[PDB]
């Protein structure tokens, strides 16, 4: 079955840098675009950043564009979220999420989160 | 740059603008206008507060006004525009390469997304392609799996995991190759069974078929046309009874790629089985090649014993009729062969439970 | 703010029926899609079901499409799921969630969630 296993978050220094993994299986990694998302305590669900199947393409939210960068080895069925500069609303549990092409939802998956905490 | 409608100095990208009149508006005007028509006033009453210029209006508009309304306001928009434009909900698209969402309300069944501008079938979500034109999704899906050049370098390997091994207990269903094991372990029920047959593995004295002699023994019973028989059969004599019955089989191709689980600390991992891929065996290992043999065996519903000798027959007239055949008065070997052939294919069919 | 409660989780044999609600509160719920989404044994979160406002629209994950049924009462800002034909590999946790139009975020909050487990 499909399986999204996040590691990398931790605590942080404000201004530190932290990188995320997200080991994909149980489907054809690359055929879907990969997404990460976050919930910072007591607020809702919050998208980070999209990339493209094959990574032609990323898009990312306003509050972490040019810091966060989103990339993928399709080689190793693995989603990377390098974060910089990070601040203290970037606090949250990180979500990696997987595309899908089923009506209803632009996900279908997400992993069980990973808590990163910037002081 | 200044707002249309209070003139206030701003730069072009402090404003909204709006995409149909592409009038620069500012946020708080854009903001008190829209929300003032929607307390007060009508749903047609929402053009723009500068200028006073369907369905397509609002599609776009709805873009501009989550941003910039408030929650209870944006909840209005769409009660005024069910209960005033659809009598419906609106169709609200997800774009699967962008994570946008977007009401989609036009006929044509490729829709464009306004963020990433890319278009897609709106029932399938694949990004359209000219092969779609006039093709069900399903035919189109099909296409591209078929020239997708990293699915056929997997070659046989997919036919394999696509047939995959459902647990007869719990139903769970395992996308993946049986190699040279037959004895399945199911995780999520722990039932026990031939992943080839879907008998169940006895435990010490649980079997309860009759005249076994490995009762206190762990084992299963199998079916003639089982693999855990037919693995022991050469490639050669397997692709006889194909060919005896014209099914066809490759012997080219189209370390072994098969994906096996190899059981890790962190749970299970995919990895290849990588065996010798011998010369006519379609690039595959010995015992996934004979798996692919049986499998196209089982799927035709193939008797392996039409090609049983007589000590074969005798063999199987003893393991599933519990009777040791003995030859009449007046039969030579061809004789006897063909009555112990008849008897057995009329009283023990082929594997009941085997996916075929 | 907002606040989800799912009921109804429970034991249940193999090709059982089992319906789920959720009390919503603390925002419009005629406004909002709703959503009900899983957590199967070892992982995260799959969707399961989405409902639109009204009801018009019913969605639902490719291995439930059949056996679920998703409905709301809007009148008491109450989500259904409506769950036969259970499988094994029905076994998870069930969450209410509350639907969002945001990029990125079907939904933008799921509750504690009720645990529904499948014998075998
Ligand atoms: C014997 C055949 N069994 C399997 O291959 C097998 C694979 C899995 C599981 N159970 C199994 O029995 C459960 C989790 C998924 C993969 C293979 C063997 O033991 O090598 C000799
Ligand atoms: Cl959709
Ligand atoms: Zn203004
Ligand atoms: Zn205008
Ligand atoms: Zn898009
Ligand atoms: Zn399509
Ligand atoms: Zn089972
Ligand atoms: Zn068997
Ligand atoms: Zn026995
Ligand atoms: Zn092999």
């Amino acid at each position: 079955e499909v399986q999204l296993l996040e590691s990398g978050g931790g605590l942080v220094q404000p201004g530190g840098s932290l990188r995320l993994s997200c080991a994909a299986s149980g489907f054809t990694f690359r055929g879907y675009s990969m997404a990460w998302v976050r919930q910072a305590p007591g607020k809702g669900l919050e998208w980070v950043s999209t990339i493209s199947p094959i990574g032609t393409y990323t898009y990312y939210a306003d509050s972490v564009k040019g810091r966060f960068t989103i990339s993928r080895d399709n080689s190793k069925n693995t989603l990377y979220l390098q974060m910089n500069s990070l601040r203290a609303e970037d606090t949250a549990v990180y979500y990696c999420a997987k595309g899908s092409y089923s009506r209803g939802t632009p996900f279908d998956y997400w992993g069980q989160g990973t808590l990163v905490t910037v002081s | 740059q200044e707002c249309a409608v209070c003139g206030w100095a701003l730069p072009h990208n402090r404003m909204q603008a709006l995409t149909s009149c592409e009038c620069t508006i500012c946020p708080d005007c854009f903001r008190q206008h829209f929300t003032i028509a929607l307390k007060e006033k009508h749903i047609t009453d929402m053009v723009c507060p500068a200028c006073g210029r369907l369905l397509s209006y609002f599609s776009t508009l709805d873009i501009q006004l989550r941003e910039s309304l408030e929650p209870d306001a944006y909840a209005l928009f769409h009660k005024k525009l069910t209960e005033g434009v659809l009598m419906r909900d609106p169709k609200f698209l997800w774009c699967a390469q962008c994570s946008f969402g977007f009401i989609y309300e036009r006929e044509q069944l490729e829709a464009t997304c306004p963020q990433c501008h890319q278009t897609f079938c709106v029932r399938c979500k694949r990004q359209w392609e000219e092969q779609h034109r006039g093709r069900s999704c399903e035919d189109f899906q099909n296409w591209k799996r078929m020239n997708d050049p990293e699915y056929q370098a997997q070659g046989l390997a997919m036919y394999l995991q696509e047939n995959g091994i459902d647990c007869p207990k719990c139903k769970f269903s395992y996308a993946l190759a049986r190699g040279g094991c037959m004895h399945f372990h199911c995780t999520q029920c722990r039932h026990q069974f031939c992943s080839g047959c879907y008998n169940a593995f006895y435990a010490k004295n649980k079997c309860p078929e009759p005249n076994c002699r490995v009762k206190k023994s762990l084992h299963g019973h199998h079916p003639r046309d089982c693999l855990f028989y037919l693995r022991d059969w050469t490639a050669l004599r397997l692709q006889k009874l194909l060919q005896d019955n014209n099914v066809m089989f490759n012997t080219e191709p189209p370390g072994c790629r098969v994906i096996e689980q190899k059981e890790v600390p962190n749970g299970l991992r995919d990895e290849a089985c990588g065996k010798e891929t011998p010369a006519g065996y379609a690039g595959l290992c010995q015992a996934h090649y004979k798996e692919y043999l049986v499998s196209l065996i089982n799927a035709h519903s193939l008797d392996p014993a039409t090609l049983y000798e007589v000590e074969e027959l005798e063999t199987a007239t003893e393991r599933y009729l519990h009777v040791r055949p003995q030859p009449l008065a007046g039969e030579d070997p061809p004789a006897y062969q063909a009555r112990l052939l008849q008897k057995l294919t009329e009283e023990v069919p082929l594997g009941q439970s085997i996916p075929r």
